[PDB]
């Protein structure tokens, strides 16, 4: 009926608390925000 | 960054928020100190040779 709900911080997984890393990731656009919406959108469906 | 309510409006990009729950950010924890440990070396390297 349902899956194991999950959520992944796309910034911490790639850049493990690195100022040099995070500053470069900000130039790639909204790739990070997209993935946090899909997983959040999936987790809600598992409760429905 | 005034209050959590304003953080929500900046997340959704709207001045009026509907009833519900929304994600804002991560609960990061900054470290307080930094530990440094090295072995008890006493010799200086022979780089003159």
């Amino acid at each position: 009926v349902s899956m194991t709900k999950t959520s992944v911080d796309c910034t911490m997984y790639i850049c493990g608390d690195s100022t040099e890393c995070s500053n470069l990731l900000l130039q790639y656009g909204s790739f990070c925000t997209q993935l946090n919406r899909a997983l959040t959108g999936i987790a809600v469906e598992q409760d429905k | 960054a005034l209050d959590p309510l304003s953080e929500t409006k900046c997340t959704l990009k709207s001045f009026t928020v509907e009833k519900g729950i929304y994600q804002t950010s991560n609960f990061r924890v900054q470290p307080t100190e930094s530990i440094v440990r090295f072995p008890n070396i006493t010799n200086l390297c022979p780089f003159g040779e």
